[PDB]
C-alpha cells in the first residue's frame, strides 16, 4: 500500500518518526517533505499534489496542531483531508468519507496514539455505497 | 452576535444541546442543520452555515456530524469561509486566535457533551490577534480555492445528487 | 403531499419523532415549530403552520405541545383553518372526514409516542366526505372570525410581545 | 364558583348529568341550553358569548368529539376552549392557558372521567406570570 | 369471525349497543350474560370459560372501569386479559399478545371510541414469532 | 414507603423518569425491570415486582411495557397480587380505593411522561376505602387462581423458555 | 465471560449504550451502577464492581461517571483490582496487555459514544501478555494498599457517610 | 501556589519542559524525581507521598500512559490522581474530586495540549459542598 506523507517544522520530527515505521511494514512511503515545509499551507498543499496525481489513496500531513493541514488543503477541489486525535474517528473518516489524507496535529497527539490512529486509518477501507452521494457532492465544490 | 449552526441527523441531539447553551450565552441562533434524525447527507447543512457566515447572516458557525469530518470539510469548501475542525480546546482556541477560523467543526458521535460544551465556549471566548504570520498563513488559505459562481448562493446545487438518491442510484 | 409541522421546546423530541415518520411514509415536511427545547412560545409556531396551509405552502399541517391545547389553538386563530385537537385516533378521524381539519393538533406530554403516530396516521389517512349537513357546518366554522389583514402573513406579528419579554414584563 | 354550560344534541345528555352533580356540589351554574343546540357551533358560540360577558372563568362545552366545540369557538377572539379527553390537561389548560372552557365529547369520555376532568378543571386556578406572553399573543389573533 | 362478550350491570348497556354492531357486520356472538352479571368477576370469569373452551380469539368483556375485568380473567390460567381505552392498544394487544379478551370500562371510554377500538382488535391478527416465548411465560403463571 | 417497579425494554426511559419522581417524592425505590433497552421479556420483571409486592420487600409495584397489558397480566399473574392496568387517574384512583390494588400497570408507548406521573401520583395518593361491597369483590379474585408453589419465590420459572430464545425457537 | 458495570447518575444513558453493546456481542451484563439519573454516588458503584470483579462473580468491569475519575478511582480503591482510567483506545489496550487492568474506566460526559464503544470494544479484544518486566510492575501495583477487612465485602461500609446525607450535612 | 512534579523514564522529557514552563509562570515548583524514576510506580507514589506530607494541593505525575501512574497512585489511602487527557476533565477534577494530582500520559497528550491541561488544573479549586461525601467515601476506602 502507498501512503503519502508531508510536514512543516512542528509535523516534521513525528513525521520522520512514522516514516521509519512505515518502513518496517512494508508500506511505500513518499515523502514530499524530506526538509519541512515553510508552513502548513505548503506542506499539506504539496501532500494534496502528489496523492491526487499518484495512485495512492492515503497519506498522513504532520504539523503542529492539523487543523491547518486540513483547513488548507480541504480547499482544494476534490481533496477531502480529516484532522484526526482520537482512534474511532481514525477508522470511520476511511469508511464513510474520502479521507484521502488525514491531519494529525503533533502539539495535541502524543507518539503513541499517532501509530494507533495510523493503523486504523490505513487499515480501513472506504466503504461506498450510500456514502457515495456526500462525496459526490464534496468533490463538486470549491 | 449571531451564531450559525448546522448537523447531520447522526447528531441531532447534540446539536440542540449546544443551541439551547448558546441561547442561554445570548447568541442568537439561526439553526440550519437538519432538524430531526432522518437520514441526510451533511454537506448540505455545511454549506447553508457556510453560506450564512459568509454572507454575513452570522458571526460565525458551528457545524457537527458523528465525526465532524465530512460536514466540516463541506463548510471549508466555500467563499470567505475558514472552517476548523476541532475535537479538542486547545486547537480550536489556536483556529480562533491564529487562522480567525469562522467555522467550527466538532464530532458530536466522538467528543461527549460536556466537552463540546467546552470546545464552543473556548472557541467563542478566543479572539483572532493578527500577526505578520498568521497573516500570511491566512492570506494564503483565502487563495487556494478557485471561486465558483454556480456554487454561491445557490441552494439547488446538490440538487441531481439528491434526484439520483430518490432514485435509489446510491443504495448499499 | 407537504406536511408542515410546528413544535414549542417542551415537545420538540416527539415533534422530531412525527417527523420522522412522515418522511419514511414519503411526505415532504416544512419543520416551522422550534428546533431546539429552549423556552419558547407556542402562538409563533402555530402561527407560521396555519399559515403554511392557509397560502398553499403546506397541504395540511401537524402542532403540538405539552398538552396541545395552546399551540392547536393559536392555529386555529387564522384564516383559512380548521385545526382539530385530538390526543385520540377516534376524534381525530372525524374531524378529517366530517369537519374537514387542515391542522392536527396533539398533547406530546400527555399521549405517548406510539400513539400519537397512530393518531397522525389515521388522521392522514382519512378523507373529507362532504355533505350538505357537514359543509353547512365547516361554512359556519369558516365564518365565526373576522378577518385581521395586519395579522394575515405579517412575521413581526408578535414582535411587541417578544420585546417585552426580552424586557423581562413576563417575570414569574 | 359560577360555571357556565351548553351542548348540542349529541353532548345534552352528559350535560343534564353534569349540571345536577354541579349544582349538588354548591356550584352556581348558567345552563345556556336548556333545549339542545342545532349544532356544536351554536352551542359553543352560546358558552362564549355567555362566558366573554360575564364574572365567570370557568365553562363547560359538551357535544358529541370534543373537537367541534373548540374548533369553533376559538375562532371567537379573546376566547380560549381546550378539548379534554384525559386528567392531565383538565388541570393544566388552567394552569397554563386561559382555559375559558373545557369541550368533553360524550362519544369519546365516559361519564365517571368526565368528572374527574371537570373537577380538576374547576379546581385549577391560572398560574399567570410567563404563561401571560402566550395569552397575550392568543388573545391578539382573530 | 366469532366474538364472545359479556358485561355486569355497569356494562351492560354498552354491551347490548355492541351485540347489535357485530350482528351488524356479519359477526357470530356468544353472549354470556343475556342478563346482567352480578359483579365484573361474575362476568369476566363466565366470558373467560366460554373462550377458553370455544374456538373463537376474540372476547370482548365490559364494566366500569374495566380494570376489574382484567384483573379478575388474568387470575386465570392460560387467560390474557386488556383493558383499553386507546387505539393504540386496541390492535397492538392482539398482535403482540394472546390478548384473548379486551376489557372496556363504560365510565372510562364513549361509544363511539368503544367501537374503533373493538373493530381495531378484532381486525388484527396475533403475529407469532418472538412474542410466542412471553406468551409461554403468562400461560405457565397461575 | 418501598415501592417496586419494573419494565420491559420498550419503555425503560420512561421507567427512569418515574423512578426520579418517586425518590423525589420521599418513597425508596427497588428497580427490578430491565436496566438499560437490550431486547427482553416483560413476564420476567412483571414476576419480580409481584413478588417484592407479595413477599412484603415492597408496599406497592409499578410496571410498564410499551402498552402495558402484557406486564401487568403477568404481575397480576402471581400470589397476594391485585394488578391494575390504568393508562388514566380516574380507573387508577378507582382501582386503589375500591380494589386496594398493589400494583399499577401502564402503557409508557401509549400515554405521555406527564399524564403517566398523574396517574402515579393519583395512584400512590389514594387510599383503599373497605366496604361490604368491595371486600367480597376482593375476596373473589383473591380466590380465583390456584397457587403453584413451583412458581412461588422461584425465579427460574422461566429458564426453559430463555433456553428456548437462546437456541432461535422464538425466531421472527 | 461476565463483565460488572456501574455508573453514577450522569452517564446513565452511555452506560445503557454499552450494557446493549455488551449483550448484543454475547456477553453476560452485572449491571450495578444506578439505574436511573437521580442524585447518586460514585463509590457506591464503583466499589459493587470492583467487587464483583475481585470475587469471581464477574470477568472484568467497566465503570463511569462525568470524567470517570471518580468511579474508577473508587474502583481502584479495592482488593484485588487494576483500575484503568482510560478516554482513549491506546491507553486502554496498554492497560490490558501491560498492566492486566481488571476494570476499565471512562468519561460519559466527556466521550462521545461511537468512540467509548471502540474502547471497551479494544480493551475487551486486549490480552494481557505477561512478562518479567510488567509482572513485577502489577506485583508492585497490587501491594500498594493495606487490605481492610471492614471493607471487604461489606455492604454497610458507606452508610455512615448515607445518613450524613440524608440528614442534610453535606449541603451545598 | 506550590505545584509537586515527578516523572518515570518515559515522561521525564514532557516534566523538564513544564517544570521550566511553571517556574517562568511564579510557580513555585518540588521536582521529586530529578533524574527519571525507576518507574511509574515509584514516581507516581514518590509524588504522592510529597504531596500528602506538604502543604501543597497540586501535583502532575508524567509517564507514558497517564493510567499507571493514576492506577498506582490511587491505591494509596486518602489519595485521589485523575489521568487527564482532555480540556473539560482538566478542571471538573479539580471542581469535583479532591484531585490531589493529575497524570499526564506522554505517548498520548501532545505537549501544547499538555499545558492547556495543566494551567486548567492548576487554575481550578475544589467547590466543596455535595461533593465531599464522595471524597469522604473515597478516603475511607484502601
Ligand atoms: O461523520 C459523518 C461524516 O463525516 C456522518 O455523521 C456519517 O457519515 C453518517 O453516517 C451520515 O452520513
Ligand atoms: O401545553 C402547553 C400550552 O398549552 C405548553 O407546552 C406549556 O404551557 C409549556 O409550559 C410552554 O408554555
Ligand atoms: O407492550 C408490550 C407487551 O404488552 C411490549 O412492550 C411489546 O410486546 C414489546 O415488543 C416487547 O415484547
Ligand atoms: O465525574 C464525576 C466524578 O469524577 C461525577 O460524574 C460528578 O462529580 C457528578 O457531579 C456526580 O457527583
Amino acid at each position: 500500500m502507498d501512503v503519502i506523507i508531508g510536514a512543516d517544522k512542528d509535523g516534521f520530527a513525528m513525521k520522520e518518526q512514522v516514516k521509519k515505521y512505515l518502513e518496517e511494514h512494508q508500506y511505500r512511503v513518499a515523502d514530499v517533505t524530506p526538509e519541512p515545509a515553510e508552513d502548513f499551507v505548503e506542506s499539506s498543499l504539496a501532500v494534496t499534489k502528489k496523492l491526487l496525481n499518484s495512485d495512492a489513496h492515503k497519506a498522513i500531513m504532520f504539523d503542529r496542531y492539523g487543523v491547518g493541514s486540513a483547513m488548507a488543503s480541504n480547499k482544494v477541489k476534490g481533496m477531502v483531508t480529516a484532522v484526526v486525535e482520537e482512534e474511532n474517528t481514525a477508522h470511520m473518516t476511511a469508511e464513510h468519507n474520502g479521507a484521502k489524507a488525514i491531519a494529525i496535529g503533533t502539539g495535541i497527539t502524543g507518539y503513541d496514539r499517532a501509530l494507533v490512529i495510523i493503523q486504523r486509518y490505513l487499515d480501513t477501507e472506504y466503504a461506498g455505497g450510500r456514502h457515495q452521494i456526500r462525496l459526490d457532492m464534496l468533490e463538486k465544490m470549491i | 452576535m449571531i451564531i450559525a449552526i448546522g448537523n447531520d441527523h447522526i447528531v441531532t441531539m447534540q446539536k440542540i444541546e449546544i443551541s439551547n447553551m448558546l441561547k442561554d450565552m445570548g447568541y442568537t441562533v439561526i439553526d440550519e442543520g437538519t432538524y430531526d434524525t432522518h437520514r441526510t447527507h451533511y454537506p448540505i447543512y455545511g454549506k447553508k452555515v457556510a453560506e450564512d457566515v459568509a454572507d454575513g447572516r452570522a458571526d460565525l458557525g458551528i457545524v457537527m456530524c458523528g465525526t465532524g469530518i465530512g460536514i466540516s470539510t463541506a463548510a471549508d469548501k466555500n467563499e470567505g469561509i475558514r472552517a476548523a475542525m476541532c475535537d479538542d480546546v486547545t486547537s480550536a482556541v489556536y483556529a480562533r486566535e491564529q487562522l480567525n477560523a469562522n467555522v467550527l467543526g466538532i464530532g458530536g458521535a466522538v467528543v461527549g457533551v460536556h466537552l463540546i460544551q467546552d470546545i464552543v465556549k473556548a472557541y467563542l471566548d478566543a479572539t483572532y490577534k493578527e500577526t505578520p504570520e498568521n497573516k500570511k498563513l491566512i492570506d494564503k488559505i483565502d487563495n487556494i480555492a478557485k471561486p465558483n459562481p454556480d456554487q454561491k448562493d445557490n441552494p439547488h446545487f446538490f440538487d441531481a445528487e439528491l434526484e439520483k438518491w430518490a432514485e435509489g442510484v446510491y443504495h448499499d
